[PDB]
RNA sequence: UGAGGGAAAGGUGAAAAGAACCCCGGGAGGGGAGUGAAAUAGAGCCUGAAACCGUGGGCUUACAAGCAGUCACGGCCCCGCAAGGGGUUGUGGCGUGCCUAUUGAAGCAUGAGCCGGCGACUCACGGUCGUGGGCGAGCUUAAGCCGUUGAGGCGGAGGCG
RNA sequence: GGUGGAGCCUGGGAGUGAGGGCGCGAGCGAUAACGUCCGCGUCCGAGCGCGGGAACAACCGAGACCGCCAGCUAAGGCCCC
RNA sequence: GGGGAUGACCCCAGGCGGUAGGGGAGCGUUCCCGAUGCCGAUGAAGGCCGACCCGCGAGGGCGGCUGGAGGUAAGGGAAGU
């Protein structure tokens, strides 16, 4: 109505996915990477499309 | 009332004061005076003087009938340690912790008289 | 908008540390040893909760087999009358008539001994 | 006049005084529901059937209270799996008036 | 969203009921209001949070310990996230938060908050300052007869630089510029007061 | 040597009104008295946690074997009018610390003495996909200009189809 | 026949590419290896959660949502722990 | 799937071990709109407890002691979370 009553549509906020956080209950130590390898180390997977 | 004063900044390690405090508890004031008169340690000079100060505060400021009192609780805490430097070999130094102690003792009445 | 930690990990360590009381030594005072015990205390608290029923049954078989034996029949003879005679009443939770007041449990032995054939 | 009532799978040695807790019934807290199947009459009466077929108890419930909090915790070694789940099992407390029949 | 408006009758002219299809009843939604509120409070941010990362601390790239045969942990310089006086890796940098909403989104927001002030009938359009020469005491002694006691927040917007000047200091009212009208002040307030100049330039803006 | 490296260290009280004075004590240190809303607000003195060191009370341990716990029975003590609850384990039963790396760890593989604090998946410019909106064969602004200095419009060079 | 966390197409998103045990069909080995490498299946990995095998991941049973002082069973046992 | 008062409340059937992962729903911290407002010496943030209440939870309320002046709804956003 005036303010603090207008609100977004409840479908698209997505909560940022906050990937590297607590070990259980979500996504643990490795964020989305493997245990070891090129994709696991920093700045790897050198050139995916080529 | 339970008469104490304090001891603060005594410059002695507490573990070598608990040996001369934990045996004089329960005895009377003159008994602890004569035990700490002849107890050949360094802490006995600092606990004997705080028993003279504590008994002297019990007889004067709180009129507790000095013949009729003994040591109720006597304990010594740890104060701020001095972090000096003791140089060992091969150039590497070790910090040394010359500590200080808090020798407090309250004075208990014998019984309700 | 710097969001430092502050209060939330002190409250989080107080929750585990005050949840873990009555433990030997540093695993009741230190926080890195309190949560290593409460994990095993939770797993033992689950498995022994599963084990309490079976352990009470293993007590109940000893009480029923102990009480029925002097009448002239053991446990395997006793249950065969109950499963066949349609007198499934005892069901091993009723050991307190074999312990408390046996003048009716002896009549249950009288109903069980005639049900062998 | 004791009995052995059966409700929720469990059975109970019941007295005309009172008893312990049972399953969460669909009972109004002021109403009085019947616990149907019993066993083993008190003074000189004994049965040899699963149901007495003639005697039963009618017991008034008190209310759906709040019990203790059983806290379960799944933990697995070197799997990185930590679960902390709370659980409270409901109860209905009820007295006994008499065992008629 | 309503034909009915509230007229002042300053001297002689009676109460009129003006109209346009942006304030005639149609479809409205709060999400398009929220987008202009969030953008309005989003380009408002100056963005001056700045921390030294590892590349520009006032430290030196010198190895404190040798790599092996020492005993302690391996380190490379004082300027790291470890050795806590060093800089944080991903601290905030001064960046621009501006992004342009489409024009039809913006005019369909400004033509919708005023529609929210028209469906309730809370707006009250005037002609000019009906009092004398525009003071604060001489403005409260006109809004009191206009029905504005101060128990609710009012947004007045006019082309006169003297009604704004007299009404600048009251805590219950907020005053603006006629071409400086936005959505968010109408969002903060709940009663819109303007003239035929702010309404006129408002309808030149709303196509 | 030098080029150079490079710290930690804020908080009494509204007002020092910073404890006159008596006593013990060489002094330090206090005990009283007094000022003070508060003196565990006493001079590196606001709040003052945890590790750590003690003192006093309840329980239990000198014939019992364990990653130290969980469950059960009982005894003792303390709350509550009672129902019930809280601390302890004498015994029984069951039980191979956490994480990493691994085909595989309680591992006689690595890291951790304990506590408190710092810290690790963002951002600029773009591409792809999905989602919430606006418009629709159209959509759309950049640089810059005009406005109070927390207010917006102007501005089709341009881009996609 | 088969409505099932069955399938088929498109798009987004990872991880894996050191495996191992067991039974069978095999090669090398010495018809030796808890040895190496394939295939057919299972299990562990990822079910070091449970019962038995004294203890033990792959030998057997069984696929743990939680709770109860309820029963029936699978493998294995019924002299006592 | 149904009663479809569309019930976002109850019935029926099936399912609910799990690493690397994929997805969904929430809690807490700093600051901001709400805020020229509200709470606060009859006591705010913080510290020590609770055998109290709610929640499958990160936790949130309420009661007691200390403390002496700040904290901030509901509905949302930006992260040095
Ligand atoms: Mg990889
Ligand atoms: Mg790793
Ligand atoms: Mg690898
Ligand atoms: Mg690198
Ligand atoms: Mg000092
Ligand atoms: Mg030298
Ligand atoms: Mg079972
Ligand atoms: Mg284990
Ligand atoms: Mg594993
Ligand atoms: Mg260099
Ligand atoms: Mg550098
Ligand atoms: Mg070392
Ligand atoms: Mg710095
Ligand atoms: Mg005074
Ligand atoms: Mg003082
Ligand atoms: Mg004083
Ligand atoms: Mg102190
Ligand atoms: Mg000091
Ligand atoms: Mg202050
Ligand atoms: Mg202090
Ligand atoms: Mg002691
Ligand atoms: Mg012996
Ligand atoms: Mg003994
Ligand atoms: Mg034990
Ligand atoms: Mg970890
Ligand atoms: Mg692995
Ligand atoms: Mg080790
Ligand atoms: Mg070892
Ligand atoms: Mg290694
Ligand atoms: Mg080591
Ligand atoms: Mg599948
Ligand atoms: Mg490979
Ligand atoms: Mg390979
Ligand atoms: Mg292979
Ligand atoms: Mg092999
Ligand atoms: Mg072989
Ligand atoms: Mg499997
Ligand atoms: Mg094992
Ligand atoms: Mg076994
Ligand atoms: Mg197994
Ligand atoms: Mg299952
Ligand atoms: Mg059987
Ligand atoms: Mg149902
Ligand atoms: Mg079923
Ligand atoms: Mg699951
Ligand atoms: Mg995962
Ligand atoms: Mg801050
Ligand atoms: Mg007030
Ligand atoms: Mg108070
Ligand atoms: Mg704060
Ligand atoms: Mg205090
Ligand atoms: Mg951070």
């Amino acid at each position: 109505m005036k303010l603090s009553d207008l609100r977004p549509n409840p479908g698209a906020n997505k909560r940022r996915k906050r990937v590297g956080r607590g070990p259980g209950s979500g996504h643990g130590k490795t964020a989305t990477r493997g245990h070891k390898g090129q994709k696991s180390r920093s700045g790897g997977l050198k050139d995916p499309r080529r | 009332m339970e008469a104490k004063a304090i001891a603060r900044y005594v410059r002695i390690s507490p573990r070598k004061v608990r040996l001369v405090v934990d045996l004089i508890r329960g005895k009377s004031l003159e008994e602890a005076r004569n035990i700490l008169r002849y107890t050949n340690k360094r802490g006995a000079y600092f606990v004997a003087k705080v028993l003279e100060s504590a008994a002297a505060n019990a007889v004067n400021n709180h009129d507790m009938l000095e013949d009729r009192l003994y040591v109720k609780a006597a304990y010594v805490d740890e104060g701020p340690a001095l972090k000096r430097v003791l140089p060992r070999a091969r150039g590497r130094a070790d910090i040394i912790k010359k500590r200080t102690s808090h020798i407090t003792v309250i004075l208990g009445e014998k019984h309700g008289k | 908008p710097r969001a430092k930690t502050g209060v939330v990990r002190r409250r989080k360590h107080k929750k585990i540390l005050k949840l873990a009381k009555g433990y030997w030594g540093l695993r009741s005072k230190s926080f890195r040893k309190a949560r290593e015990t409460l994990f095993a205390a939770g797993n033992y608290a689950y498995a022994h909760r599963k084990r309490r029923k079976r352990d009470f049954r293993r007590l109940w078989i000893v009480r029923i087999n102990a009480a029925c034996r002097q009448h002239g029949l053991n446990y395997s003879t006793f249950i065969h009358g109950l499963k066949k005679a349609g007198i499934e009443v005892d069901r091993k939770n009723l050991a307190d008539l074999a312990v408390r007041e046996p003048q009716v449990f002896a009549e249950l032995v009288e109903r069980a001994k005639a049900a062998q054939g | 006049m004791f009995a052995i009532v059966k409700t929720g799978g469990k059975q109970y040695r019941v007295e005309p005084g009172l008893k312990l807790r049972v399953e969460k019934l669909d009972a109004e807290p002021g109403a009085t529901v019947e616990l149907p199947v019993l066993l083993l009459g008190g003074e000189k009466t004994v049965v040899g059937t699963p149901v007495v077929e003639g005697a039963s108890v009618v017991a008034e419930v008190l209310g759906h209270g709040r019990g203790k909090k059983i806290l379960v915790s799944k933990f697995k070694a070197k799997v990185q799996y930590r679960r902390k789940k709370g659980h409270r099992q409901p109860y209905t407390e009820l007295l006994i008036k008499e065992i008629r029949g | 969203m309503k034909e009915v408006a509230v007229y002042q009758i300053p001297v002689l002219s009676p109460s009129g009921r003006r109209e346009l299809a942006a304030d005639l009843p149609a479809e409205i939604n709060p999400h398009l209001l929220w987008e202009v509120v969030r953008w309005q409070l989003a380009k408002r941010r100056r963005g001056t949070a700045s921390t030294k990362t590892r590349g520009e601390v006032a430290y030196s790239g010198r190895k404190i310990w040798p790599q092996k045969h020492t005993g302690r942990a391996r380190h490379g310089d004082i300027g790291a996230p470890i050795f806590v006086g060093g800089g944080v890796v991903f601290g905030p940098k001064p960046r621009d938060y501006s992004y342009t909403l489409p024009k039809k989104v913006r005019k369909k927001g400004l033509a919708m908050a005023v529609a929210d002030r028209a469906r309730e009938g809370k707006l009250l359009l005037v002609e000019a300052f009906a009092g004398v020469n525009g003071k604060t005491k001489e403005f409260l002694a006109w809004a009191k007869e206009a029905g504005l006691d101060g128990s609710e927040s009012v947004l007045l917007v006019t082309g006169n630089e003297l009604v704004r000047r007299a009404a600048r200091n009251l805590p219950w009212v907020v005053t603006l510029a006629p071409e400086g009208l936005n959505v968010y002040d109408i969002v903060r307030t709940e009663r819109l007061v303007m003239d035929l100049d702010a309404w006129e330039v408002f309808q030149n803006r709303i196509g």
